[PDB]
């Protein structure tokens, strides 16, 4: 069981690009699994993938706005519910912990 | 075998942008602070001796304090997040001859407003019943924040911190203040005073001292003069009243006693 | 410790004093008394006043407002009224906005919350309700000739209020935050009802539809707290939608709304808001997790599966507090006991759960045999990861209560809970019986407003605009079609689980818009049959609509009905629609001879049967165009070859044979 | 509990704001300044949870001008 670094970057980039393009025609339960798979794949490779390799600057800004922005969150209403918020936070934390 | 960079520069840029977006209402303060804490303490408790991984700018801190000063109403959880955030920001470095972060925080007029708002105001007052206290956790957080401030400023210029403490006490104790009307959380105020009692006041000004003495004397005289005609206790209370002397052969009167001890030291 | 009240005697004395003042001044000059009373209310309700900080005796203040509500204001000034209205509106908006996240009350209490509306189909919120009643009375006062005093064309204070942008913005924002439950299934008791009544009166005294309509449009044209930008849309709720629908109940109002360009505004808002929302309903993933038989008021008690502990090294073990079956009500000993040191003030109990849970309620039952040992107050802390614990609110006073129940307004993902119990007032030992934690799971057997959460309110507004009055209908259609990606958004909303409005209304809207021209009809046919994604959508923009996530050419009864309505309506351009349908059939037949687009690769059998029914019923009737000329022999050859090449006894062959 | 005291016996004046007595096993109100009284009124508030009031005993303590009781 060993994952090569070169092959997985494209998969992770496509997964995160899939995350940024969900709207009312997509459901949160799929997001809960996409986040988990992305984090596991990122941590699996021996030279673990860094967050700078995955996302772009506007992409990272949009990703953070999904959690803290006021056009996606409205007071007591969250982006994709508490489970989606929790999954996004856990994925970001796991990637950052893997890098350090 | 390739070389890969670090993610902290672009994280710094993104978080500085996010903190710059507060004033025009594009982000939510509580969520932003929670995410900041979670990502910064990833180097696993809110220990007050950890350097944040992500670091902010001077402008970010100024905007943060500015927003906090006028913020409409804050719940207890928001205040706890704010106190933890300030405690971590103290350990942060502004380098990447500027002053320290603690020096920047203390010499800012908005910190007085923030602390007065915390110590003189309650949660939103709905139809439910809540104690006029704050709990054992927020008090500990505030104490840790003050301790970190003092530790960082001691070697550089403790007179600034002492002036800051005296001015805060004077504003709290003045007419129409929290102490005069008995408004805020009592335990936090008692903790603040019992922390103040161990400070050093070597090179503080003389107008500040006189103002503090006048305010405290007026407040204590008013408290002693107008007391209620009816007294009622549990079967367990044993402390003597205010107007009782030579007894040696939590409570608001303890706050008054601590204020008098401060005057005696001054 | 003293109550923040005053007692029945002082209140009655104050009431008598005010009554004597009013009686003596009535015959001479009641306007002076009314001015005095309004000024007193304004000073009380201003910034840093008693009302805002909750300072004085509540009963006396309520009695003051009750007495004020029956006064007469026939000559009072106009600056005083405006100041009072501004102060009260700001105070009530602040009260509604910042409310605590934790609710706790006695078992006897039954009053509904502040943010609850249409309940009918002491307490501080009663003070707020009385203040709103006062505003409602004030806003109906006729004005004098010079518009400097209230009077004894009739103008009204409502016109002055409508011209103030801050007041109207605050009222609309406050009403947008409320919620309703009775209206979900399709007079005033709460504060939201007071806001609704105030807005209704303002609408009834507007004197011109433009005056009432302008603030609504300005509110709908901006985002949160007036912010601009892309993907920013105004908060919308159920009572607010009800009020807006009531405003647009007349032909003149609808015409003025169309003239001001609101019909384009709502369509743009719908298109943008659909982009910024993810559907939170369940889908294939939940079904498959259910099929695996397990996975990571309908709520369940998770306490029996956790572990309880305490930080006091000399505490009695407390694993009995988690048992599901409660002890006997007449037990002579407490299930768990704790002894307080003379210098101790708090004790703590921590519950750890094996997995994260969406927590909603906490139940604590004290020892009923002796209530002197009930804890004085309780503080609750919640941890999601399991190490960093964060307080939830200020402590809750629980003296003389036989049952403690804490509800979370916003359910929280939790994995550990800490309870801090305060020393009793009189006794020195704590006695407890049971603890329960209630919540939900992401998946499994335990996993069990829509306007505010989705983008369906704009669709209901559009349906009302199109179908309320049949005379103006065509006009509205002409203003709606030119908007971009509107048909795709409506179709996407049509093929989703019920989210707040039924399918027939969506079908009506889609048919009405798709028949006002001929290009629109062809676009709708393409949307329904061969491609339903957004137009000109590159994922590199992060702001343009992207309607992925749905297969092409899915057939449902609503789609069949829409196709039948489009096919068999006698109007100009029907020939082009039949041409497009037959072209799609021909393309699907041709692509079958592959030995690339989805939908073409799978013609849904029901769609083919619908096409056959359209042809049959069009030929049976009489039409202004030549139907037989369109049906070529080449199409017959293609259909026969397709039927022969296809295996017998399946629905596709039957549909092809029906077409033949 | 709210306490009112009348010296002549007809006009009663409240003594202070009500006293919070939730979860107390014994209620004892002391006057800092002893008061000449001839009638006493006690106003009891509705309990937080229950809907009935239960009482056991009431005592009034004082002194007279003359006699065996000082």
């Amino acid at each position: 069981f060993t994952l090569a670094h070169e092959r997985c970057i494209s998969v992770v980039q496509k997964l995160v690009l899939f995350l940024l393009s969900m709207d009312f025609t997509c459901h949160a339960d799929l997001l809960l699994f996409v986040c988990k798979v992305l984090a596991r794949i990122a941590n699996a490779t021996r030279p673990t993938i860094h967050l700078c390799e995955i996302v772009n600057e506007p992409q990272l800004e949009r990703l953070l706005l999904l959690l803290v922005g006021t056009d996606f969150n409205r007071g007591d209403i969250s982006w994709g519910g508490a489970w989606a918020q929790y999954s996004l936070t856990c994925m970001l934390q796991d990637i950052l912990a893997g890098e350090l | 075998l390739i070389i890969q960079l670090s993610s902290v520069p672009m994280l710094n840029v993104c978080f500085n942008k996010l903190f710059s977006m507060l004033q025009v209402h594009h982000v939510q303060l509580e969520s932003l602070l929670q995410l900041w804490l979670t990502l910064s303490l990833n180097s696993f408790l809110y220990n007050a001796n950890r350097i944040p991984v992500i670091s902010l700018n001077q402008a970010s801190i100024t905007s943060f304090l500015t927003v906090l000063a006028w913020y409409p109403n804050t719940l207890l959880r928001t205040w706890c997040l704010v106190l933890h955030s300030l405690t971590l920001m103290t350990n942060m470095q502004l380098n990447s001859t500027q002053e320290s972060t603690a020096h920047l925080l203390v010499s800012d007029p908005n910190l007085i407003h923030v602390l007065v708002k915390f110590l003189s105001g309650t949660s939103p007052h709905g139809t439910n019943q809540h104690s006029p206290q704050v709990g054992p956790t927020a008090t500990q957080a505030m104490q840790e924040f003050l301790t970190r401030l003092q530790v960082h400023l001691s070697s550089t210029c403790p007179q600034i911190f002492s002036e800051f403490l005296l001015k805060l006490i004077h504003i709290l104790s003045t007419e129409r203040g929290a102490f005069q009307t008995g408004q805020g959380p009592l335990d936090a105020q008692v903790k603040l005073l019992e922390f103040t009692l161990e400070q050093n006041f070597e090179v503080v000004s003389v107008s500040t001292i006189s103002a503090v003495i006048e305010s405290v004397t007026f407040l204590v005289h008013h408290y002693i003069t107008c007391s209620d005609k009816v007294m009622s206790r549990s079967g367990s209370d044993s402390s003597v009243g205010a107007r009782a002397c030579f007894g040696g052969l939590m409570t608001r009167d303890q706050l008054m006693f601590d204020l008098l001890k401060l005057v005696n030291i001054l | 410790q003293h109550s923040p009240q005053v007692g029945p005697t002082a209140t009655q004395a104050m009431q008598e004093f005010l009554t004597r003042l009013q009686v003596h001044l009535s015959s001479t000059c009641p306007q002076i008394f009314s001015e005095f009373l309004l000024k007193l209310i304004h000073i009380l309700s201003t910034e840093r006043g008693a009302f805002q900080t909750g300072q004085g005796p509540l009963d006396a203040q309520v009695k003051l407002l009750e007495f004020t509500l029956e006064q007469n204001f026939e000559v009072v000034s106009v600056s005083t009224i405006s100041a009072v209205i501004e102060s009260v509106t700001f105070l009530v908006h602040h009260y509604i906005t910042c409310s605590d996240k934790v609710m706790s009350r006695s078992g006897s209490d039954s009053s509904v919350g502040a943010r609850a509306c249409f309940g009918g189909l002491m307490t501080r919120d009663q003070l707020m309700f009385d203040l709103l009643k006062l505003v409602n009375i004030l806003v109906q006062l006729p004005l004098s000739g010079n518009r400097e005093y209230s009077a004894r064309s009739p103008a009204y204070v409502a016109d002055l209020v409508l011209a103030n942008q801050q007041i109207m913005s605050q009222i609309l924002s406050a009403l947008g935050l409320c919620n309703s439950s009775a209206m979900a299934m399709i007079d005033a008791i709460s504060v939201g009802d007071g806001l609704f009544t105030i807005l209704t009166t303002l609408s009834k005294k507007a004197s011109t539809v433009h005056m009432m309509l302008q603030p609504i449009l300005t509110y709908m044209a901006c985002g949160y707290m007036g912010r601009q930008g892309s993907l920013a849309t105004c908060q919308l709720s159920e009572p607010l939608l009800w009020f807006i629908l009531r405003v647009l109940d007349t032909s003149d109002a609808l015409k003025a709304f169309h003239d001001m360009g609101g019909v384009q505004l709502i369509c743009n808002n719908m298109v943008t808001s659909t982009r910024a929302i993810v559907n939170t309903a369940r889908s294939m993933v939940s079904t498959i997790m259910k099929f695996l038989d397990s996975g990571p008021e309908g709520i369940h008690n998770f306490a029996p599966l956790g572990t309880i502990t305490s930080s006091s090294p000399t505490a009695q073990p407390a694993e009995v507090l988690l048992q599901a079956t409660p002890p006997h009500r007449r037990a002579r000993s407490a299930a768990w006991s704790y002894i307080f040191l003379p210098e101790e003030a708090w004790c703590d109990l921590t519950i750890h759960l094996p997995a994260a849970v969406l927590l909603k309620e906490i139940h604590i039952q004290p020892h009923l045999a002796s209530l002197a040992t009930c804890p004085s107050s309780v503080s609750v802390e919640v941890s999601a990861d399991g190490v960093n614990m964060l307080p939830l609110s200020t402590p809750v006073v629980t003296s003389g209560l036989t049952y403690i129940k804490i509800q979370l307004v916003k359910a929280e993902v939790a994995s550990a809970v800490c309870l801090r119990l305060h020393r009793p007032r009189d006794a020195s030992t704590l006695g407890l019986s049971q603890i329960k934690l209630l919540g939900l799971t992401a998946f499994g057997t335990t996993s069990s407003d829509q306007v505010s959460k989705t983008s369906i309110g704009w669709l209901r507004l559009l349906h009302h605009c199109l179908t309320h009055i049949s005379d103006l209908e065509g006009m509205m259609a002409s203003a709606a079609a030119p908007t971009a990606n509107l048909l795709q958004t409506c179709a996407a909303l049509l093929m989703s689980p019920y989210c707040g409005m039924h399918s027939p209304n969506i079908e009506v809207v889609l048919v009405k818009i798709g028949l006002q021209s001929t290009r629109i009809g062809l676009k709708l046919i393409d949307i329904l049959l061969r491609n339903c994604a957004a137009s000109g959508s590159d994922p590199t923009d992060l702001n343009s609509p992207l309607l992925f996530g749905r297969l092409n050419g899915l057939s449902s009864d609503s789609t069949i009905d829409i196709l039948y309505q489009l096919g068999t309506t006698q109007d100009p351009g029907t020939k082009d629609r039949i041409q497009a349908l037959l072209k799609w059939v021909s393309d699907s037949a041709r692509v079958a001879a592959m030995k690339v687009e989805y939908g073409l690769l799978m013609p849904s059998p029901s769609h083919l049967h619908c096409v056959a029914a359209i042809l049959w019923h069009s030929y049976e009737l009489l039409v202004e165009y030549d139907l037989p000329a369109l049906l070529d022999q080449e199409l017959f050859e293609l259909l026969f070859n397709w039927s022969m090449s296809l295996p017998c006894n399946m629905v596709l062959k039957k549909a092809v044979d029906s077409l033949l």
